[PDB]
C-alpha cells in the first residue's frame, strides 16, 4: 500500500487549506492526452422508448462520435417525429495528469 | 430545378424502394460473418451463456469452394457477316488488361458476396499509366466493392437483373481522416469541409472506432440524339465516321494530315456522367467519364419481384431460423450442465453427526457408519436413502436440436451444384464485357483490319496531345462466356489442345501437335523443339 504514495505527510488534525483560485479567470487546460476520455455507446436497438421507431446510423462530424437517428410516423394526425440521439460520456480517468492554469490569482 | 435537389430526390427514392432487401441481406452478411448472435444492440440482457455450434458455415465454404474451382470469363466472339479475326485485338487487351490481381480478387468478392448475402458487385475504372500502358497510355481495371447491398444503391425503375436499363446509380464511399484526405487528393476536393451522406453501415458490434466521413457518386446515363461527322479516310477509305465532340479539339488537324468531310448526320448514343455529392452540395458536377454504361456490374443469387418490390436471396437467409433455434438450445443444454446440483446423498444432520469424515470422498474406511438412537425418541427414524435426481436433458430439448439441425441441413441445398449462381456470374461477366467493349471504343486505340494489315490511324493536336480516331464499325464483336485465360498465348494452347482431344490420329492431328509444339514457352529444350516444328510446318507448306 506504501507504493502508492503520493504526498509526503497526512491530515493532522487543524491542518488549514487555502483555496487557490481567489478570482475569476477564464481557465487555461493542460493535460496528458490519455487523461479525458470519450465512450460513446449506440442507443440499443429495442429500447422501451425507440418502441415503434425505424432507426438508422447517424455519423457526426467533427469529433468522431456516430449516432442513432430514428424516426417515426402518425396516421391519425398526418405528422411524423424524428430524434438524433448521441449517447456518450465524459471522464477524467487521471485528474493527477489533467491540470488548470489560474492567470492573476492575486489576493 | 435545383441539381442537388433533383439528385437528392431521386437517391431518397431509390433508397426508400430498395430498404427492406438491404435490412435482410445486410443481416444475412453479418450473421454468415461475425456472429449469430445478433444480440449486442440491446438492454434488458444479463451475462448468460451463448455458444455458437455453426452447421451453416460449411455449406457455404463449399458452395465458394464449388464456384471458385470454375472461374469464368468473357470472349469475345465475331458477329455474323464480320470478319473472323474482327475480336482477336479486343480480346487481347481485354486479357491483357484484366490479367492482374485486383480483377481476380474484384471477382471473388462479388461471388462470395452473393452466395451469402445474394448480390455483390464490383466496377470498371480507367487511370493513365505510363510505365506498361495497354493503349493510348491508359488502362482499365477492376475494382471490387464491399457490401454491395448497403453500398450500390440502383435505379428503383429497374427489371433487368443486370440493371441495363437503370438510368442513374449511386454509390456511397466511408472512409476515415486519412481515407478523406486520400479521396480529397485524388479528386481535387476540399479536405477541410469534412463530406457527409447517408450511413450505410450500423453499429451491431462493440467495434472501437467506426467509419464517419460518408460521400456519395452518382452515376447518369443519358441517351441523346449527337452530331457526327463524315470523312474520306485517306488510305482507300470508305466514308469514315467521328463524334463531334469526341473529335473536337484535331477538328483542324484533320484536314491538315488529308481527311476531308464529306457529311454531317445525326447518330444516338448513350453518355455517362460522374457527380461527387454530399448531403449539402455538389462537388463534381457532371464530369464526363468513358464509356456508354454505369461501370458497376452487379451479381446476383435468386432475383425476382414479388409486388413491384425487388427481392434477392443466397443460401443463408431460410437456413437462420434453424440455426438460432440451435445455438438457443445448445446454450441451454450447457446451462443444464452447468448450474445444477450434482447427485449427493439427503443426509439429516444427527444420522451423521459424529461420522463427518467418512462421507468427503475419502478411502480409508470399509464402510459408512450411521447413528442409530436418539435420547428423546428412543430410536432414530427409518427411511430410504435418497439422492439428488441426476442432471437430464429434457426429451424437448433433445428431439428440437435433432429438429432444427435437419431443417438447417434440409433447407440449406443450392440446387440439387451452383448452376445458377453461375449462371448469374456469368450474366455479370457478359454484362462487364459490354462495359468494357464501350470504354474501349471511348478511349483505346483500336487498329482496324485491312483485307489489302492493322491501320492505326490517329493524329496530335498542337498541344500534343493524342486524340484517337475509331469509326463507327465498333460493334464487330459480340459476347460470350468462356474459360478464364491469362494470355492470349494460353487460349490458343487451350483451343489446340481442345482440337487435338477430338481429331483422330492422321495428318490433321499431326498438324495439330506441331501447331501446339509452336505456341509453346522458351527454354532451351522446348526451344529447340519448336524451332523443329516451325521448320516442319514451313517445309510442308
Amino acid at each position: 500500500q506504501r507504493a502508492y504514495a503520493n504526498v509526503n505527510t497526512s491530515l493532522a488534525d487543524a491542518m488549514a487549506v487555502n483555496i487557490l483560485n481567489v478570482k475569476d479567470a477564464r481557465t487555461n487546460v493542460f493535460w496528458a492526452d490519455d487523461a479525458i476520455r470519450i465512450v460513446s455507446q449506440p442507443i440499443p436497438a429495442n429500447h422501451e422508448l425507440f418502441a415503434g421507431m425505424k432507426t438508422t446510423s447517424f455519423s457526426i462530424p467533427d469529433v468522431g462520435l456516430n449516432g442513432i437517428f430514428a424516426t417515426q410516423g402518425d396516421i391519425s394526425t398526418l405528422s411524423g417525429l424524428c430524434r438524433i440521439a448521441l449517447w456518450y460520456g465524459v471522464n477524467a480517468t487521471r485528474p493527477e495528469a489533467i491540470g488548470v492554469g489560474l492567470p492573476g490569482q492575486t489576493a | 430545378e435545383n441539381r442537388l435537389e433533383s439528385i437528392l430526390s431521386r437517391f431518397d427514392a431509390d433508397w426508400t424502394a430498395s430498404d427492406e432487401a438491404r435490412r435482410e441481406a445486410k443481416n444475412d452478411l453479418f450473421f454468415s460473418r461475425v456472429s449469430q448472435w445478433d444480440d449486442w444492440l440491446s438492454q434488458y440482457t444479463t451475462l448468460q451463456y451463448r455458444g455458437q455450434f455453426d452447421v451453416v458455415r460449411p455449406v457455404v465454404r463449399k458452395l465458394v469452394s464449388e464456384m471458385r474451382q470454375n472461374p469464368i470469363d468473357v470472349l469475345y466472339r465475331p458477329k455474323d457477316g464480320a470478319r473472323p479475326d474482327a475480336a482477336d485485338v479486343l480480346m487481347g487487351m481485354y486479357r491483357t488488361d484484366m490479367r492482374h490481381n485486383t480483377a481476380k480478387i474484384a471477382v471473388n468478392i462479388a461471388v462470395r458476396e452473393q452466395i451469402e448475402a445474394g448480390v455483390g458487385a464490383w466496377r470498371l475504372v480507367t487511370d493513365y499509366e505510363d510505365q506498361s500502358p495497354t493503349s493510348n497510355n491508359q488502362v482499365i481495371r477492376r475494382e471490387p466493392i464491399h457490401s454491395a447491398c448497403s453500398h450500390v444503391i440502383w435505379d428503383s425503375n429497374s427489371k433487368l437483373m443486370d440493371k441495363s436499363d437503370a438510368r442513374h446509380c449511386t454509390v456511397i464511399h466511408s472512409m476515415s481522416q486519412n481515407g478523406w484526405e486520400d479521396f480529397a487528393e485524388k479528386y481535387d476536393l476540399d479536405a477541410d469541409d469534412i463530406p457527409s451522406f447517408q450511413n450505410p453501415n450500423d453499429w451491431v458490434f462493440p467495434w472501437l472506432t467506426q467509419d464517419t466521413i460518408q460521400i456519395a457518386e452518382f452515376y447518369e446515363v443519358v441517351e441523346k440524339k449527337e452530331t457526327a461527322f463524315i470523312y474520306q479516310d485517306p488510305v482507300t477509305g470508305e466514308p469514315v465516321s467521328y463524334f463531334k465532340r469526341d473529335i473536337k479539339d484535331v477538328i483542324d488537324d484533320l484536314a491538315d494530315s488529308g481527311f476531308i468531310k464529306i457529311a454531317e448526320r445525326q447518330i444516338k448514343r448513350r453518355r455517362v456522367y460522374k457527380s461527387i455529392i454530399t448531403c449539402t452540395a455538389v462537388l463534381k458536377d457532371k464530369q464526363l467519364i468513358a464509356g456508354e454504361h454505369i461501370p458497376i456490374v452487379p451479381v446476383f443469387g435468386e432475383w425476382g419481384f414479388v409486388e413491384d418490390k425487388e427481392v434477392y436471396e443466397g443460401v443463408v437467409r431460410l437456413t437462420k431460423d434453424g440455426q438460432r433455434l440451435r445455438n438457443m438450445i445448445m446454450s441451454f443444454n450447457a446451462d443444464i450442465v452447468a448450474r445444477t446440483p450434482k447427485k449427493k446423498p439427503f443426509f439429516w444432520p444427527e444420522q451423521i453427526a459424529g461420522f463427518e469424515h467418512m462421507y468427503d470422498g475419502n478411502d480409508d474406511y470399509p464402510y459408512y457408519l450411521l447413528n442409530r438412537t436418539d435420547e428423546n425418541s428412543g430410536d432414530l427414524p427409518t427411511q430410504p436413502l435418497a439422492y439428488y435426481e441426476n442432471p437430464e436433458v429434457p426429451q424437448a430439448n433433445a428431439y428440437m436440436l435433432e429438429a432444427a439441425t435437419s431443417a438447417v441441413k434440409e433447407v440449406a441445398t443450392l440446387g440439387v451444384e451452383t448452376y445458377v449462381f453461375q449462371d448469374n456470374l456469368a450474366t455479370a461477366m457478359r454484362r462487364d464485357g459490354e462495359i468494357y467493349q464501350s470504354i474501349v471504343n471511348d478511349i483505346y486505340d483500336v487498329p482496324r483490319n485491312v483485307t489489302i494489315l492493322m491501320a492505326e490511324v490517329v493524329d496530335l493536336a498542337t498541344g500534343e496531345k493524342q486524340v484517337l480516331n475509331d469509326i463507327r464499325g465498333r460493334y464487330e464483336c459480340y459476347t460470350d462466356v468462356g474459360p478464364s485465360f491469362q494470355s492470349m498465348k494460353q487460349q490458343n494452347r487451350a483451343e489446340i489442345l481442345e482440337l487435338l482431344g477430338k481429331t483422330p490420329q492422321g495428318t490433321p492431328e499431326y498438324q495439330l501437335l506441331l501447331l501446339q509444339y509452336f505456341t509453346l514457352l522458351d527454354g532451351k529444350g522446348v526451344e529447340m523443339m519448336r524451332d523443329y516444328a516451325n521448320k516442319q510446318l514451313i517445309q510442308m507448306g
